């Protein structure tokens, strides 16, 4: 049987307006023999024409992949506006739906605390800048590393973890070369999040 | 006010 | 005032005998005037003195910051036993408590599909291998990618997304050069949940 | 058997 998966849109691109968020509808596992893929797009029940589908790529036990990808619009997203993506198959018994939204509950503005380089990082040869967030509903957010308004993609970040109250947590940890540091750059700690002014906080470490 | 990230424009109220 | 974080060990080390899951107790914003950090180690009521604390590091605005780890036992952590952190500070209104433990609800294998490369990455100098996980409970997941029984470090992926059901879902990405997938070889999609036997499967994909 | 990981043991059943 050929599965579905929809994912809801990137947390960076709900928040920007400068980007588009979209909503992705993949099809994976689909048979030579019944390979058509019919999307129905949904939004709290009204369907939606504006869609646009991509031609299928190729699988391995001879079989298809289809996306079919949805804009949807910053404000209504944000409001919990749900989505539906109806797929259908001659393979299927039955049109298989996935509904995503965002998620309800009080929405909670993020704590971010900056961690400065060990005593033992120090001596290494690359140092390590930490990011620690704390308290934000939902858990829709996007930690991104700055340099001189420049981006550092040198950098990882733990998932959202669950707090025993009810919000969410995460670290962020940037590793860069010692001399940059030691040179008095600054390293700003990019946070974006619904709750946030301007879905937009910033707190930034120096030696 | 218009907050802005790298250039891109993030959001403004 | 000082907050406290108090992480849960990484799903690859609870999974992985040969390796050592360990509950940290970060706590920030620590002042001159009270820096003293007394930490309690609970487990479900029971206190335990195993824990090791590491010395103080200093942070902005000229205050410090205590982290405290606790060696967890794999078989104890995935039945759900709770653990507790107990900060003491002078400065402390209260002794601050945080609990963190592996959540509640039946568990459930995660399914893995792969995604070789696109027709459009197959042009462009570098192609993404794709890995899809749905399906699986609770979150706690440690997806990695392997080629000819060494590491691939080179990869994304997003955090759990939960499902409209009750599960998760999430997506891995490989970017490696194109050559080198063309040269035949074959690259492994390492997943490791709970729900596995043995805490262990693999899809892989070659040319 | 048990299941390994490019070297390091994962786990046995």
């Amino acid at each position: 049987g050929p599965s579905v998966f929809l994912f809801p849109p990137k947390p960076k691109d709900t928040l920007m307006i400068s980007r588009t968020p979209e909503v992705t509808c993949v099809v994976v596992d689909v048979s030579h023999e019944d390979p058509e893929v019919k999307f129905n797009w949904y939004v709290d029940g009204v369907e939606v024409h504006n869609a646009k589908t991509k031609p299928r790529e190729e699988q391995y036990n001879s079989t298809y992949r289809v996306v079919s990808v949805l804009t949807v619009l910053h404000q209504d997203w944000l409001n919990g506006k749900e989505y539906k993506c109806k797929v259908s198959n001659k393979a299927l018994p039955a049109p298989i739906e996935k509904t995503i939204s965002k998620a309800k509950g009080q929405p909670r503005e993020p704590q971010v605390y900056t961690l400065p380089p060990s005593r033992e990082d120090m001596t290494k040869n690359q140092v390590r800048l930490t990011c620690l967030v704390k308290g934000f509903y939902p858990s829709d957010i996007a930690v991104e590393w700055e340099s001189n308004g420049q981006p550092e993609n040198n950098y990882k970040t733990t998932p959202p973890v669950l707090d025993s109250d009810g919000s969410f947590f995460l670290a962020s940890k940037l590793t860069v070369d010692k001399s940059r540091w030691q040179q008095g750059n600054v390293f700003s700690c990019s946070v974006m999040h619904e709750a946030l002014h301007n879905h937009y906080t910033q707190k930034s470490l120096s030696l | 006010d218009c907050a802005w990230h790298l250039g891109e424009l993030v959001w403004c109220t």
